[PDB]
DNA sequence: TTTTTTTTTTTTTTTTTTTTTTTTTTTT
């Protein structure tokens, strides 16, 4: 499996809770305040800086601010290369895994290009969107974790009233974090 | 009308049936067993308009009707005829008790998000980014059937299982992964849908290649670093692909792309809009 | 430790006190090109753009970033970023902030852990 | 405003601050230590208008903000900076966080960019300008000096070099000294000129005077005598010659007053018959 | 010491009383008609006549003209020099030693140099302003000595007007004199 | 014993018939060549100046000594010093003239021994 | 309608030289 790219705030990203899977093939991910477990992030905004290529091209990193937050975008070796493609003021979109460093979570760059304006409305539109669905079903699925817990009965309720079985364990490890 | 041989479809309305065509051959009548254990008689001929040609089968009296009357070079107008597939898949024009000759006649002539996508899915819409390039090359196909084609060095020509000796022309392939925020697809485009998207000419794309095989690379290792190192710049792009989804044994599920559109942005915004509506917002 | 503010989007006419840095949205009436400024009208008011090194057409829409400065003179922009929105459909753009601007602060208020 | 540069002083107002200039010189920017150990950035440049120029000085997000928008030849508006007085006693602009600098302004300033009599004179009096004729010729001679300090150098026979006691091994440099007198009808003192202001006056090379003297010496004659004989000898065309002096008054333990002349100018007729007219004025002529 | 060189009119030294001192030290001087001790004297003039040079080197002279009078301006042995470096029609500045030959007050060149016809103007201010000035000065001093001679009291009363207590010896020697 | 006249300082409108040696000032106006003769004008009058060997330049101002010479053919001046006026303040030079002629009696008369 | 086939994943970041002031008398 590949899981998908979640579109977000940054503000979402940087407000999260990091996880640091302890396995060697475990890929990380991140939790945010309204429990949304998050693999890979997909955000569009505006390259506020011209980029920093390290003079031994080790890494290259560049910018990005959507007006919900400011976060920095890392390629490393050869991935260094994405980072040369942009230049300040590029109106960009960028997928890519979130990581954390120094306490500050960022994004692993797996691909950036310049987008239309259009692109950025229809980001705030989409983004917007997804979030007040997350935020209903999260809603339901936290009445049904204070009230039964993580229990066989909890899991059939909340199929029959459209959540995942994925979002009580969110829920419940977001609840261990804080 | 101006209905043409190759608008007709196997149980298509023998109402709606008026082709013409001209006879190009003529097979000897036959004699057939019926359910009844009587002996009828048939008899085909081959006919053909401007768009194709097609089998005319005469059954029983219209074999008496008509048959003598027709020749090679003659046209017929034939209608009320019910439509068959034939043996290879073709239709053909089946003239029974109904059906009607005319000698030499007087005749002027869907949106659907990864999460919900299902193998053997065909006609889909799906909106999404760009996230990874699996292999960019090109190989030398049929411009008839765009199949591979083989270099035969002892004649030194081009063939075609299909069509014989023919002249290539270079087709180029585009692996890549397309993510809409609910999953993750595979998509696969062909020739001049993925020149338009990579921006480069194919003869370029096979000099490249070139270029990596001569320093000791094979085909597939020469394919997967022509992505990386020269069309890594097209990830993170938003794009509107249509296709059919087959699965692979392994590599799980590969969208053919038939074509490849830039996202109308305000259509897009309208869906969600839509969205919004259903959950209270406006 | 001076993180960097993200531009907060307004309205020329909506600019208040306490920020400093913004993002406008606007079409070009005036360029001037030897004190490299520009006026930029949105709708809502006039701003006058000082910019660096990018000065835009008379008659483009674009969309500025950028610090603002308060002097004698008046209040100024200086722009970090300038970027093409000729194509933009603000239509849409001003009804997304609106969006925005009913239903974040009710989704953040929904949170009864 | 109306606003000069030569109207700044240390200490003003940095509300009245206001002033136009023309970008002369630009340094490069560098780094500064604050007091708290962490490192901040300043860059300077000098400006000047239709009076003065002043160095202005950008402080930490000033050199950021401002620094490569400005170019030489540019015209700045500076505004509520505080002023500093240099390591030279001029007053400098600071641009700090209250400071601001317009560039290339709309503004109109824009397009527009002591006498004592020999009587009264005292032992180390400082800037005096007196006028008077040329009455004696003491001494003319040539010194190799500093090229630096201008101090007399030695030439080291060991090595072959010349050393000067403050910076080593140097190239020396003709110094010419002129010692004269001069009368301006209330009294008389003695004035010292050197280097390019002695040879404006003298009207002969120092490389020329160094071979006079030289051919002066070899005749038998000691460094002293050579000196005193060729002001007398060829020199003696400059005595009645009426200039303005302005230098430092010294006074030696035998020679008396010796005024050191920091330099020397023809008399302006117009100024001083302009001074004689007051003192008519103040007799009851006019 | 050295005494000042006093800014004439040729006509004034000329219409003065030459003083020899008997001592083979003292200076001469000259008091002129209106009470002026002068040791020395600067004078601005036209050479009227092409300098005269001695054959032998001996004596070298020229002929200065100011508008009030004609004075010979005289340089012996090595000094005939400085009528060497004039010629006829030169507007010169004078400096030097009154002397009397054959009752004729004359000048002996300390220095003679080329002047800007703004300098004879600028003489010929000065020269009226130092007139004034110690005439002025002399009336009040002639006052004094008439009424009480050269005593301790009249010399008080002279330093108190700002008037030199020589300027009463000198007032006494011209009557002397006369 | 005929003692040197000192030049008795004029304007050529002022020249008295008693008047042997006198001092112009002016500004040439035509010069003869051939006759080495030049004309004088210093606002006043026109004098005509025989000179022996110097001749200025048409135009230059300068100031001439000379003894006067009166004839059937007029009064002309034969130039002894002609001097280079051409940088004199003259304004200065006739304020100067004014004082002395005011002064210079009053100075002179003051003396009651 | 096509080529050729093994999907994804972690971690790495900076002001001078050298010293004795001035003065009489001599003239074709
Ligand atoms: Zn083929
Ligand atoms: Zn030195």
């Amino acid at each position: 499996k590949r899981m998908p790219a979640t579109r977000l705030y940054i503000k979402d990203i940087l407000e999260g809770y990091f996880v640091k899977s302890e396995g060697d093939f475990e890929p990380n991910y991140l939790i945010t305040k309204y429990a949304r477990k998050v693999y890979r992030a997909k955000i569009v905004g505006t390259v506020v800086r011209e980029p920093l290529i390290a003079e031994d091209e080790t890494y290259g990193k560049f910018q990005v601010d959507d007006g919900t937050g400011v976060i920095w975008v890392l390629g490393f070796r050869d991935d260094t290369k994405f980072a040369k493609l942009v230049r300040k003021g590029d109106l960009v979109q960028v997928i890519g895994k979130i990581a954390e460093w120094r306490d500050d979570k960022q994004i692993l760059v797996e691909g950036v290009s310049k987008v239309h304006p259009n692109m950025w409305i229809l980001h705030r539109y989409e983004t917007l969107k997804e979030k007040i669905e997350h935020i209903k079903k999260a809603k339901i699925a936290l009445e049904i974790y204070n009230q039964y817990g993580i229990t066989a009965k909890s899991k059939v309720i909340a199929k029959n009233k459209g959540i995942e079985e994925e979002l009580l364990e969110v829920i419940d490890e977001l609840y261990g974090i804080m | 009308s101006l209905m043409r041989i190759s608008e007709l479809y196997p149980g298509m309305d023998p109402r709606e049936v008026n082709v013409v065509g001209r006879v190009l051959k003529k097979y000897p009548p036959r004699e057939y067993t019926r359910k009844d254990g009587s002996v009828g008689r048939v008899a085909s001929l081959i006919i053909y308009d401007d768009s194709g040609r097609a089998r005319v089968v005469l059954w029983d009296a219209k074999v008496s009707e008509y048959y003598n009357k027709i020749e090679v070079g003659d046209v017929i107008k034939v209608l009320d005829a019910q439509v068959k597939e034939s043996l290879s898949g073709l239709p053909e024009l089946h003239i029974n008790f109904r059906a009607r000759i005319i000698l030499n006649p007087d005749d002027p002539r869907t949106r659907k998000k990864i999460k919900d996508i299902e193998a053997g899915d065909r006609f889909v819409e799906v909106r999404g980014t760009i996230a990874k390039v699996y292999r960019v090359l090109t190989y030398d196909a049929c411009p008839e059937c765009k199949k591979k084609v083989d270099y035969d060095e002892g004649l030194g020509v081009w063939i075609c299982p299909e069509h014989g000796e023919v002249q290539p022309i270079k087709m180029t392939i585009l692996d890549f992964g397309l993510d809409d925020g609910t999953g993750y697809i595979r998509v696969t485009l062909f020739g001049d849908d993925a020149e338009e998207l990579l921006g480069v000419s194919p003869e370029e794309i096979a000099e490249k290649i070139k270029e990596l095989e001569e320093s000791g690379l094979t085909t597939k290792e020469a394919a997967r670093k022509l992505a990386e190192d020269e069309f890594y710049n097209i990830i993170g792009r938003e794009i509107v692909v249509r296709g059919n989804v087959i699965e692979d044994r392994f590599l799980g599920l590969i969208l053919r792309a038939s074509s490849w559109e830039d996202v109308d942005y305000r259509r897009e915004i309208e869906r969600i809009k839509e969205e919004l509506e259903k959950l209270g917002v406006m | 430790v001076r993180r960097r503010k993200p531009a907060v989007e307004r309205k020329i006419s909506e600019i208040r006190e306490e920020d400093t840095r913004v993002s406008l949205i606007g079409r070009v009436i005036k360029v001037d090109k030897m004190d490299y400024m520009f006026w930029l009208d949105d709708g809502t008011g006039v701003a006058i753009i000082e910019s660096e090194s990018d000065l835009p057409k008379v008659g483009q829409v674009v969309r500025v970033i950028g610090r603002i400065i308060r002097n004698e003179e008046g209040i100024h922009i200086y722009a970090e970023v300038i970027q093409d929105f000729s194509d933009a459909d603000l239509e849409a753009l001003e009804e997304i902030r609106e969006l925005e601007r009913k239903l974040l602060p009710r989704l953040e208020g929904e949170i009864v852990w």
